[PDB]
Order: C-alpha cells, then structure tokens, then sequence
C-alpha cells in the first residue's frame, strides 16, 4: 500500500513524458519561426535607413 | 472583410475546428461519461458590403454550445428506476425468507 | 408480448388452480394462492391502464409542452423579420443567409404541419432615401385554414384548462367587427399526430375529447374490461350465497 | 447514438448470463430429476407434494 | 444451511470475469480510440506550424 | 426498455463520435491551407508597395 | 482555447489517466476475483459483506 | 457536387450507422434465435402463434 | 500511474507467483492426497493425527 501511494505518483509515465516531448518540440519550433520573424524585420529596420 | 479582415477570418474558421476538435475529444473523454449528454456548438459572421436589396455582413465567428432532449424521457424512466428497486429487493427478500426453512 | 407475458400465463394460473381445486375443492391453499394471483391479474389491468392512461396523459401534455415550445418559434421567427427590415432600402449580401436559417424554420411548420407566404416584386435602392425594408410583399403568412398571420410578430392565441373542473380549452379574438376563436382545421405531421391520437373534438358533455386513437384505444381496452367483469360475475354469480344485495344504482325507480 | 442503444449489448453479455444460470438450474434439476427445489416454483406441486 | 449462505455469501461478492472481461473490452478498446483521437490532435496541433 | 435508454439518442457512445472528428480534420486542414495562402497576397502587397 | 490548449495537452493525458486507472483498477478485481476489494467501493455491499 | 461535399462525409455516417443499426438488429435473433424478437416487425406471426 | 509503471507489471508477476505457488501447492496436496502436508501448515492436525 505505502508502494502503491508512492507510485501513484512519482516517476516517468509514458503519455506523460510523450505529451511534454511534443510540447516543447512545438515549443522549439514556435520560437524558431517567430526569431526568424524577427530577423526578416532586421532587414527590414537596416532598409528603413539603408 | 479587409486584407487583414480575410486573415483573421480565415484563422477564426480554423479556430472553431479548434474548438470544435476540443468538443468532440471531450465526447470521445467522455464515452464513458455514463452521465453525459450532448454539448455542441454554434457559428456567426460579421461584415459589411454594399449594393441594394437585403441586409449584409460577412466573416466567421463562433456561437455558443447547448444541449436539450426529451427531458422527460428521463423523468419516464426515472420512475420505473424507482419500482425496479422495489421489486428487487422484495425478491431479493422473499428468497432469503425461502431459504430459512427450506 | 412473449410466452408468459402475465396475462396470458395469468389466466392459465388462474385456472391451473381450478385444476388442483377442482381436484380439491377443500384446499384452501389453492383459493389463498390464486385470489391473489387473481389480484395480480387485475392489478395488471390496473397498470396497464395506468400505463396507457399516463401516456395518453403525456401526450395530452405534449400539446401544451408542444403549443408552448412552438409559440415562442412562432414569435422567434416573426421577430426575425423585424430584424431585416428598416425606415429605408439594405444592401443585397447577407440576410439572404439570415433567411435561410429563419427558412429552416419555416420548414419546422412543415415538419408540425406547413404554411406559406408570398414572395413577389419590389425595389430596394434610393436616390432619394425616401424608403424602406420591408417584409409583407415577400413574407404575409396563412396556415391550417386561416389565414392572418403578422410580418412581424405573433398573435394572441393561447390555452388553458378552466378553473373548477380545470381541463384544456383554447380560443383567439381578433378586431375587424369579428370575434372567434383559434381551432382552425388543424393538422400536421406532428400538429397533426398529436390532435389526431389524442382526442380532438371536445364534448364537455362527455366530458371527453371525443375521438383519440389513443382514446379510441382506451376505450376499447375497457370495452374489454367491462365484458368480462360481467361473464365472471354471472359465472360467480352462479355460486350460492345466502343473501343477495344489489349494487346501488342511478334512476333505479 | 446515445440514449437507446450502445447498452444493450453490454444487456446481451448480462443476459448471455442470465441464461448461464437459467441454464445450470436446469442442470441441477435433470441432475436431481425433480421438478422444483424451492418454495417459489411451484405452489401446486407443493400442495399436491405437502 | 451452511451451503446456502456460503453460495449466497459469494454471490454478493462474486464478479463475472467473462462479463467483466467484455467490461475491460468495452473501456480497453475505447481507451485506444482515445489514445489514437489525442495522437491525431497532437498531430494536428504540429502541422499547421507551416 | 429504460436499460437501453442511456446510449442510441443522447447519452455518450463512439461510432457518432469518431466519424464527427474526421469532418473538422478536413475542414482544419483547408483553413491551414487557405490561410498559408493569404501569406502569399500578403507578399504580393509588399511587393507592389515596394 | 488559447491557454487551455496549454491545459489541452496536459488533458489528454489526464483523460488518459482516468482510463490508465480503470485498467488497473479492472485488474486487482481480475486478480482478487471479486466485485470489490475497498471499504469505499461499495459500503453497502461492504458492510454486508462483513 | 459542391455543398454535398461537407454534407456527403455526414451520409457516411449516415451510412455507418445504418450498419451499426444493422448488426445490431441481426443482434436481436443472434441472442433470440428467433426470426422478429417485438411486435412491430410482423404482427401476424406473434399474433397467430399466440 | 508513474512509478506504478515501474513496478505494476512486476506486481503483476509479484502477484501471479503467489497465485502460482498457491495453485502449485494445492498441486502438491492433491498429488499427496492430504489436506495439510507439514507441521507448520496446521501443527494441531498434524501432530495430533500423528
């Protein structure tokens, strides 16, 4: 019983793991694009002066 | 809808498959939900533009989520819930009685 | 209804006891277990009225439940009108759609029942501002026989079910030098189906809804009640008593 | 799809049940070869037995 | 009398493993759907991204 | 009979459910698309801007 | 919705979860064999029980 | 055709369900035996062998 | 749920062992034909009867 208390929540689950996994993967891709966003504005702030 | 206008509009359309994604996982969550009922959703749009002959307005937007059935279907069976009780247990009795001098 | 649905096997137990009574007519045992199951039996009877009564009675209902549910659709869908109308002409693009949805609706009288309105020529630009929206011309509604119903708006028709003796009762009134009642010819695919099961006509002389399929249905389960309530009680009658005491029954000059 | 159905034939399995019990009494009354075992059964044959 | 509570005894706790197999069955096969309904939702959520 | 009243019409079941998902996948998927597009006219703009 | 889809992923796993634990909670009824094994499962039938 | 084509994905349902319909009403002679299990299906049969 | 993966399926087999030995042992008191085999198992019967 003690066991089962503990384990009832304590460590790795697979769909837990799995879940965060995608997440951060999106999480990393989403900033990715935005930076690059931000780098198209670099271009676009020198030109403004270029 | 503007340039903008259509881009939004367009997102919004996505986001109500979204939302209505998000519905139908809960109904699938809720397939054994044995005492749920069903909860779906509504849409609307919004703009304006001009030649003569009827109201306008244009774009996508969502609208609320409802349910309703044969309320008292429930109330129907609720009642014969009732009496399955009495029978039952007065079987359930009668056999506990039979056994007591068999 | 199966092999020893109750009734069926009722009767039979009724007199697989006359079987063993007959056999011994002494056995009190028999008589105990079978008055009972007799009772059961006309308990039975007792529910199942009871359940055919109770339906009939939600079906009843279902006219008030159904006129209620539908009225407010009936303002709901003339209030939509209001809505695409103005003290001046609109743009062409969307209340084509707004119809559509308020149409399906029109579709919901289908489904009760039906009704129709007229559709015809009009102009909807300015040059002056001089103008308006507006629904007769292309909305003017008839149903079930009469014919008067708003643009805009529903109309004072209502039930209700007395005060003393307290059952159903409908009426209408209306101003041009004329003043009658609601009940139209009505119908419907469920308008219909809930008048035409239910009994339609009222005689408060009956004090019955006279026709009813349902009712018509009841009335032929007592015309079976009724026939054999006398057969068992000629044949039970037969048996020898030593008083008889009639029942206490009306004009009995 | 949510009112009338999809328990029935979770029913059928409880049923299917019902029948295997049914089934056994049967048994053990060909096992026994006597008509009833109990009061409810049968009152004639516990009138015409008693 | 000793037999008759000991059958009964167990009848009040007695649990049909056919019947709850299907049981199992029925949550086992459903709880795959939804494995599968939340995949395709993550699936969904990534591939927009483009 | 009120057994089986929990699950044709309203009361939670799956073959209504699953089909149902399929449909916003299709419509997800276009709106993806579609709006993909509109970066495009998006592009356009600027460009004629330039 | 926009945050709760941050929920979202996390609540595919918590549907998951509820169906994690009937399996298993299926499982010691299989292997106890019996229709309850806690106090809180069914009093009713528990106090009766004992 | 055109607005069949979100209304069609729907008659697949509709056609799914006709079979689940289906299978299950052939579910009412797999547990009866029987050729029709209710009154409505032929009222003669039931009520001759009555 | 977590750690309860961990050891869950070793439980199971945790518990399938006592289960096995258990039918195992019952095993051994059919194939010795006695309904206790040693001292430490019920000593009254097995040192009285001795």
């Amino acid at each position: 019983s003690v066991y089962s208390e503990y384990q009832s929540k304590s460590g790795v689950n697979t769909n837990e793991e799995l879940a965060a996994l995608i997440q951060y993967q999106s999480s990393y891709g989403a900033a990715a694009k935005i930076v690059s966003t931000v780098d198209q504005m670099l271009d676009t702030l020198l030109g403004l002066k270029s | 809808m503007g340039i903008f206008g259509t881009l939004y509009t367009g997102v919004t359309g996505l986001k109500a498959s979204e939302v209505q994604i998000a519905t139908t996982g809960n109904n699938i969550s809720n397939a054994n939900a044995t005492f749920y009922t069903r909860q779906r959703v509504v849409q609307t749009t919004n703009g304006y533009i001009t030649t003569g002959g009827v109201q306008v307005g244009t774009g996508t937007a969502v609208e609320s989520i409802v349910r309703l059935h044969d309320e008292y279907s429930y109330y129907k069976l609720k009642g014969a819930s009732n009496q399955l009780e009495y029978t039952k247990y007065m079987a359930s009795t009668l056999q506990e009685i039979a056994q007591r001098f068999p | 209804d199966l092999q020893n649905t109750g009734i069926l096997q009722d009767l039979e137990n009724y007199n697989k006891a006359w079987n063993d009574f007959a056999s011994n007519p002494n056995e009190n045992a028999t008589k105990i277990a079978l008055v009972k199951a007799s009772q059961t039996l006309t308990e039975s009877v007792n529910n199942t009225f009871a359940t055919l009564d109770k339906i009939q009675k939600k079906v009843n209902d279902d006219i008030k439940n159904t006129v209620d549910e539908i009225n407010k659709i009936g303002e709901e869908i003339a209030t939509i009108n209001k809505q695409i109308y103005g003290q001046e002409a609109l743009p062409t693009e969307h209340a084509n759609e707004l119809r559509d949805r308020r149409d399906e609706l029109e579709l919901t009288l289908s489904k009760l029942v039906s009704a129709v309105a007229s559709k015809n020529e009009i102009n909807q630009d300015n040059r002056l501002d001089t103008t308006i929206t507006d629904p007769g011309h292309q909305y003017n509604l008839s149903i079930e026989g009469f014919s008067i119903v708003d643009g805009i708006n529903f109309h004072p028709l209502k039930l209700d079910y007395d005060d003393k003796n307290k059952s159903y009762s409908i009426y209408y009134e209306t101003p041009d030098e004329k003043v009658r009642d609601l009940t139209a010819k009505i119908s419907g695919g469920q308008l219909g189906a809930q008048l035409d099961l239910r009994g339609r006509n009222y005689s408060k002389s009956e004090g019955k809804y006279e026709d009813g399929i349902i009712q018509g249905y009841m009335d032929s389960l007592d015309t079976f009640a009724k026939t054999m309530i006398n057969e068992t009680n000629n044949l039970y009658a037969s048996s020898a008593k030593s008083s008889v005491t009639s029942d206490y029954l009306s004009g009995l000059k | 799809m949510r009112i009338t159905n999809k328990l029935n034939f979770t029913n059928s399995v409880n049923n299917s049940m019902g029948g295997q019990s049914a089934l056994y009494q049967i048994s053990q009354q060909l096992a026994s070869g006597l008509k009833i075992q109990n009061s409810y059964e049968d009152a004639s044959t516990y009138i015409d037995n008693t | 009398l000793s037999v008759n509570v000991q059958s009964i005894k167990s009848n009040v706790i007695d649990v049909d493993y056919g019947e709850a197999m299907m049981n199992l069955m029925q949550v086992q096969l459903a709880y795959q759907a939804s494995l599968k309904a939340s995949t395709t939702i993550s699936q969904l959520s990534l591939l927009n991204y483009m």
